[PDB]
């Protein structure tokens, strides 16, 4: 792994118990894998995790069962929230058919909107 | 109806407005309201109902009423 998928900071202001990501590189399954393994350990304390994935352009079979695992295990009372899902990855959630998870998972057109209630 | 009815037809009940509408220039974002999962469940039933599978760069393209158009009547390969 040469590491091209990555969390990457982003500079907004937040409450501190929000965290802003940006998702830059496939989700293909490997990759994946070691993505929301490493986001499993920022969460202490997070009430809101938000992933803008503009930088996303595929997302794979085995990618997507590993982003339905991290939505399983999420923390109580920490809510995923997903912006700027590119064409790819929308068409296969939608051909899976994943759904909003209340107070769990939630998804937004872009960050200003997954941010309106902050 | 014809082709083009077909897939105005279809844009129209996708993304919920009258055939008055979904006129050839019409945006699915900035003039008929769709969003990004709107337009790509418009793809998908386009699809479906042209029996062809269209790759994500050209369908990425598809987001008005003249480029569905275009796109089916162009792509029968
Ligand atoms: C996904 C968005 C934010 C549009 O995002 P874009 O950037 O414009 C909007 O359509 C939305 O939030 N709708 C609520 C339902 C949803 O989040 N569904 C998940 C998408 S995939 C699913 O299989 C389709 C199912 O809802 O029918």
């Amino acid at each position: 792994g040469s590491h091209m998928t990555r969390l990457a900071p982003v500079v907004v202001d937040v409450p501190d118990d929000v965290l802003v990501l940006r998702v830059i590189g496939p989700l293909f399954f490997a990759a994946a894998e070691g993505l929301f393994t490493d986001l499993e350990s920022r969460l202490e304390g997070k009430r809101i995790v938000i992933l803008k994935w503009d930088a996303v352009p595929v997302l794979d079979a085995g990618g997507l069962d590993a982003f339905q695992r991290f939505v399983k295990r999420l923390p109580e009372g920490c809510e995923l929230r997903v912006c700027n899902v590119e064409f790819q990855p929308l068409r296969t959630m939608a051909r899976a058919g994943i759904q909003p998870i209340p107070g769990r998972l939630a998804f937004f057109p872009n960050r200003r909107a997954a941010m309106a209630d902050l | 109806s014809t082709i083009e009815e077909r897939v105005k037809k279809i844009i129209g009940e996708q993304l919920g407005v009258k055939q008055e509408e979904v006129t050839n220039n019409a945006s699915f974002v900035e003039d008929l309201g769709a969003d990004s999962l709107d337009t790509v469940e418009l793809v998908m039933a386009l699809e479906e109902e042209f029996d062809t599978e269209i790759p994500d760069e050209e369908a990425e393209k598809i987001t008005t009423v003249q480029a569905a158009i275009d796109y089916i009547n162009g792509h029968q390969a």
